[PDB]
């Protein structure tokens, strides 16, 4: 569309290119704009300086916020803190006066100004750190401060968070560029990789796939592959998964699993937790896409991740307990989904028709056995297909029971020492109550689930209180365990 | 020897 | 018209599926409970309280909803049938919906309104659009579908008109149906007797207009029947050729003008007169034995043009299953051609005409220009394996090892199979290398071979084809496309055999190697996915083709006193087509990957029959 | 990605922009390429003339097929048929000799040449129609001929 005036059409095109991950294309397009159009309006000049500092185009030469930010970045690269501080002070004054001159009355208008001021403050902190020297402790405390503040920005919009992440990436790239070869360079490179992966998840959760790919490209630009794959390969697989490249993501993750299980050697707890995460992700991807039956993928990935996490939990760290909880939840959800699918299939009309056909086969075989009739090809075929049908039904029932047991056990394990996964108590109680006739689940509930905290059943307390009727005859064990659980809950929370 | 698995 | 018809058909199918669901049964049970409780509350004088009024009102609403749903379903069925008739009255590009129209009409034959509208508006439909489903119409004269005499008379009139217009594609089917007991007569329930009587009425009606043609066709059919019933057990030691005795009428049966050869397909036109068709001129005086316990007879017939055409008269066997297999093969080929994704890929199924002649006998077209896979690969004299890899184990050695290990356990069988595969490398990749020196022709033939393998394997898995040893597969010497000829056992029959068939199709090392360096990945996987998508998009047509059963059950079933195993196979085929199995949904890619893994698994290959030549 | 050499990276970028419906953006990007890089390789020069005639950028000024097509279009716009016919003849000769000099052996390689020759033939027909005057019957018969041939091109690829 060319009817839109060029005052805002060019701004919209540049913004779309910026949000599409195109940097060199935007730079060339803006150079063509400079060639065809001589004078520069304030809006396109500001976008020119924004793309200049964002793309690190240092060759290109009151002032706008982006112009001040680019000038401050160039001064920092030139070790001129006098103009760096003067430029930042001028940018702060300009932004404050521009923000306060308008009528305000809208909270949403404050967010761009707060984001710009936050970026200026972060650049001030970086200038203070880079004033005389950089140490590992100062870089670590800067990164943890950045992570904590980004945690405070979880509910913020991606439009208001993207400039902060872009400035952080530029700052880390400048630090890498102007770092002498020592152990500090490795620490800065690791911090840069961690920042890029957090930017990858941040952009992924906002339905964006171009910036995460750019972050992975920068990660591959700095970091290099080796025998022991790092945690950013998993993020690359997740990015490719979000890009609808399921085959490539699965191949990459399978290669990661093949490398890890062959050269793990318990070298690093971080490698252990990322191995558990990779196994859980692979199991979830296989379960969702259904390229293989659950029988092999469950054993190969879910219980493998569970046993890996549980065999080396001697530190009881938060970064290990949350991963164990996520693995338990994924295994429990897959088992519950398979059990529900089997139950729905068994309750379908097709299952009833198959049962009727099986009953007809049983009665005809019984007649063929009571009456002495020679075994022809028809009798042998009927007997063999009946045996196969009986074997299939028995296997299906046993598999359904094993999924019910796995789902209940993993719900118990998740709820024993978990808080962020407290919403699955309703599914656990529904599975336990609807299958009260099985003594195995009741015994496991009274053995392992008896220590579950009593404050997680309050929303479903009425549901438990309505289950003392004898219409669900599943033995006296279910009634006694239900009464004991209710009594303990009432004692803990009588109100 | 016959190839097919006769009956 | 097509859009309205498709929407009405979709709504009718949705309503029927909802009515057949378990939720509808539960609602009906609740309604019956409400009806009996209201009846008890009315027989016994009980005051009308809040609960009684609520129960009565919800019962009235449920009855009204059920009546409205039934009326709406009937109006959708009527609209769909009427719009199919309107679309097919003067339409040519929408001729593929005749299968849906016939399925809707036959499955709802009890309604007199649809039958009357079919006989009023659809009576003028051209008769050349029902030829692919002519067998399906010919299998519906049984009285088990009691929907009034109107449906039977309109079906008989339509069949009679179709036979009059195109006798070539109808007379053989009607005579084959009417000759169920012809073998016993020349050497049976109420449904069979009624169908035979209806077929005899059709035959006499046709012979009223074409006496010479009918009597000549039935004379040829009887000659084929007696030739099939001829006992050749005394000639089992002769392979060069045995002269047919002069007492057989086939020897004296010559110079047929109104009889067209059955083994050759006929390009049907829109005109009811045929004058440029190859007829029967003479029969050869010698026949050869193809081997086996049944001793099939191979005969050669000379046409009007003088070109010899080989035929196989398979006696003491039921070829009706093979006819159904060929009909669904043609349906699959037509559907692949129709789809634009597979039309570019030129995915086709090699088919040979099968013409059943009786319940226990029939004839089929012989495939020329093809060589057996086993004869090319594991020949004792000039086999490919012997020619290329003399140091590897011979075929006799592999057979001896397999014979000696069949009495061992699973571990020994797996170990010997792995050792055999270790000392037996694939050689089939040199077929196109040694037969097509030009690289362009070599790659074109290899690509055609891979596409034919993928399509044939997918269709074989869907149809449950299990007898797939080296002698049942024929490769063309010019197009390099595999042809399936035996089709003797299918519909998941290999499990009934003492050695279960653990693979859906043959994907051995020789087959994989001959596909190229890429192996199964690439052309094979993409073609399999496309074929699975095409089959999944036309489940109604596939079921309609396969639903010819349950009305004329074939031999080897329903013996030793809605067929049992015919319904079981229909259920299994529907499960395979929908990809549901035991309630687990599988995508086309996942199903293809699972099939490839099962076919190429050495664990499954180890337990297969030693005569199947799994290592080969 | 920047590891790809600029010889084919720019061609891939231009092709992607052409297939993405971006015309003015491509024109400005190519102008920036002209600004930053002085000399022009044959591939990017051919893409420049292709975008010039496709976008009707008449301001921009042996010869490649796209260069010949643009020159013929400009000559037709200038009511000059002598150079228009000479350019089309030169383009046909160049395309035929380039196609036949290679080893061939592949049918798929013939499709781009057949498409270019068809475009040249259609431009020849247009020049013959626009030689002296245009009539409703001639325009109708040209359109029906084009529609009939496009019906013959239903199975052809969209790239061709
Ligand atoms: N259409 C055909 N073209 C060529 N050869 C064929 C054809 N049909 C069968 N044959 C061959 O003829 C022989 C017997 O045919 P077949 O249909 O296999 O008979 P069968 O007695 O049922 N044998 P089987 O089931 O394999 O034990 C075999 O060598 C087949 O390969
Ligand atoms: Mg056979």
């Amino acid at each position: 569309e060319t009817a839109i005036p060029s005052s805002t059409r060019q701004a919209g095109i540049i913004q779309a290119l910026q949000n599409l991950g195109l940097c060199h294309i935007l730079s060339v397009y803006l150079k063509g704009l400079d060639y065809e159009n001589k004078d520069w309006c304030p809006e396109l000049e500001e976008l020119h300086y924004q793309a200049a500092w964002r793309n690190m185009q240092w060759d290109h030469c009151g002032t706008s916020y982006h112009e001040s930010l680019y000038n401050a970045l160039q001064s920092l690269r030139d070790r001129e803190f006098s103009t760096f501080y003067e430029s930042l002070k001028y940018a702060r004054v300009k932004e404050v006066e521009e923000m306060c001159k308008r009528s305000l009355e809208s909270v949403y208008s404050l967010y761009p100004t707060l984001s710009r001021l936050q970026a200026i403050g972060e650049l001030e902190s970086i200038g203070e750190l880079f004033s005389r020297s950089v140490t590992h402790r100062q870089l670590s405390e800067v990164y943890i401060k950045w992570q904590k503040h980004s945690q405070l920005l979880k509910d913020s919009d991606f439009s208001f968070q993207e400039p902060i992440m872009a400035l952080r990436t530029v700052i880390l790239e400048i630090l890498m560029e102007k770092e002498m070869d020592n152990s500090q360079r490795e620490c800065i490179k690791d911090i840069l990789t961690k920042h890029l992966v957090e930017l990858s998840i941040l952009a992924r959760t906002f339905k964006n796939t171009q910036l995460p790919e750019r972050a992975i490209f920068q990660i591959k630009q700095y970091n290099s592959v080796s025998c022991g794959v790092s945690e950013w390969q998993l993020e690359e697989a997740q990015v490719f998964w979000a890009k609808k490249e399921q085959s490539l993501a699965l191949s990459i993750l399978k290669q990661m699993i093949k490398k890890l299980d062959a050269s793990c050697a318990a070298n690093n707890p971080s490698l252990k937790l990322t191995y558990t995460e990779c196994l859980r992700v692979c199991g979830n991807w296989l379960a969702e896409t259904c390229l293989e039956n659950p029988a092999v993928i469950m054993q190969t990935y879910l219980e493998k991740a569970v046993e890996v996490a549980g065999n080396y939990d001697g530190e009881s760290s938060d970064e290990l307990r949350n991963g164990k909880m996520k693995a338990f939840l994924s295994l429990a959800r897959f088992s519950d989904t398979q059990y529900q699918r089997i139950e729905n299939y068994m309750k379908s009309s097709e299952f009833e028709n198959k049962q009727a056909l099986l009953k007809r086969a049983k009665e005809e075989v019984g007649l063929l056995r009571e009456h002495k009739i020679q075994t022809n090809r028809y009798t042998v075929k009927v007997q063999r297909e009946l045996e196969l049908d009986e074997l299939a039904l028995r296997a299906l029932k046993e598999d359904r029971k094993r999924f019910l047991c796995k789902a209940v056990e993993n719900y118990i394990n998740c709820l024993l020492s978990g808080e962020e996964h407290d919403m699955w108590v309703f599914r656990l109680c529904s599975l336990w109550l609807e299958n009260s006739g099985v003594s195995e689940v009741n015994g496991m509930m009274k053995r392992d689930g008896m220590k579950i905290p009593t404050y997680k059943f309050l929303p479903l307390m009425y549901q438990l209180a309505a289950r003392m009727g004898t219409k669900m005859m599943g033995g006296l064990g279910f009634h006694e365990v239900l009464n004991n659980l209710i009594s303990r809950i009432s004692m803990d929370h009588p109100h | 020897p016959p190839l097919s698995q006769e009956t | 018209f097509l859009s309205l018809a498709r929407f009405s058909d979709t709504q009718y199918q949705r309503i029927e599926n909802y009515m057949k669901s378990s939720e509808f049964e539960n609602k009906q049970a609740l309604l019956k409970r409400a009806k009996e409780e209201v009846g008890l509350l009315r027989e016994h004088k009980i005051q009308t309280n809040r609960y009684t009024v609520k129960v009565q009102r919800e019962l009235e609403l449920d009855e009204l909803a059920l009546r409205a749903l039934k009326e709406d379903r009937k109006r959708f069925l009527c609209k769909a049938v009427e719009n199919y008739i309107n679309c097919l009255l003067s339409g040519e590009e929408h001729d593929m919906w005749v299968f849906r129209l016939c399925s809707l009409w036959l499955e709802n034959s009890g309604v007199s309104e649809v039958n009357g509208m079919m006989k009023r508006d659809g009576m003028k439909i051209p008769t050349y659009k029902f030829l692919p489903l002519m067998y399906q119409l010919a299998a519906r004269m049984g009285t088990k579908m009691m929907g009034g005499l109107g449906f039977h008379e309109v079906l008989n009139n339509l069949i009679s008109r179709i036979s009059m217009d195109h006798p070539h594609h109808t007379l053989f089917i009607i005579l084959a149906l009417a000759n169920a007991n012809r073998d016993e007569f020349l050497t049976s329930s109420q449904l069979d007797e009624d169908r035979t009587e209806a077929a005899n009425r059709i035959i006499c009606t046709i012979r009223s207009r074409r006496p010479q043609m009918v009597r000549s066709v039935e004379a040829l059919c009887d000659a084929y029947i007696i030739l099939a019933n001829l006992d050749a057990t005394q000639w089992k030691t002769q392979r060069k050729g045995i002269n047919i005795p002069a007492d057989q009428p086939i020897t004296k049966l010559k110079n047929l003008e109104d009889v067209v050869v059955p083994t050759m397909e006929i390009k049907v036109d829109h005109t009811g007169e045929y004058g440029n068709l190859v007829t029967i001129q003479s029969f050869k005086a010698e026949f050869r034995l193809a081997g086996g316990v049944n001793l099939p007879k191979i005969i050669d017939c000379v046409g009007s043009d003088g070109k010899e055409r080989r035929q196989l008269v398979k006696g003491r066997d039921d070829l009706r299953q093979d006819a159904v297999m060929q009909q669904v093969f043609q349906m699959c080929n037509t559907l692949l051609q129709r789809n634009t994704e597979t039309r570019k890929r030129k995915l086709t199924i090699c088919t040979y005409k099968v013409v059943p002649l009786s319940q226990r006998s029939g004839v089929l077209e012989w495939c020329t220009g093809t060589v057996p896979i086993g004869e090319f690969l594991v020949n004792n004299e000039d086999g490919a394996h012997k020619r290329y890899r003399p140091n590897d184990f011979s075929a006799f050695q592999c057979q001896k090892k397999m014979m000696e290990v069949q009495k061992k356990s699973f571990e020994e069988k797996y170990e010997v199979f792995m050792d055999v595969c270790q000392n037996f490398q694939p050689v089939f990749r040199y077929f196109c290398m040694e037969k097509f020196l030009d690289p362009a022709i070599w790659f074109e033939k290899r690509l055609a071979y891979t596409r034919s393998v993928a399509t044939s394997s997918i269709v074989g898995y869907i149809l449950g084809l299990g007898d797939r040893h080296v002698q049942n597969i024929l490769i063309n010497e010019q197009s390099a496309e595999l042809v399936h000829i035996d089709l003797g056992v299918a519909f998941e029959q290999g499990k009934i055999l003492p050695t279960p068939e653990t693979v859906p199709f043959r994907l051995t090392r020789d087959i994989v190697d001959g596909m190229g360096i890429t192996g199964v990945e690439g052309v094979f996987r993409r073609c399999c996915e496309k074929t699975m998508e095409v089959m999944r998009n036309s489940q109604e047509t596939l079921l309609t083709i396969v639903e010819v059963l349950l009305y004329d059950p074939l031999f080897d079933w329903t013996m030793n006193p809605f067929n049992k195993v015919a319904e079981r196979v229909l259920m299994r085929l529907q499960e395979k087509l929908k990809g549901v199995e035991e309630g687990t949904v599988l995508s086309v890619g996942g199903q293809v990957n699972l099939l490839i893994q099962q076919a190429i698994d050495p664990k499954n290959l180890s337990r297969l029959f030693p005569g199947w030549k799994a290592w080969v």
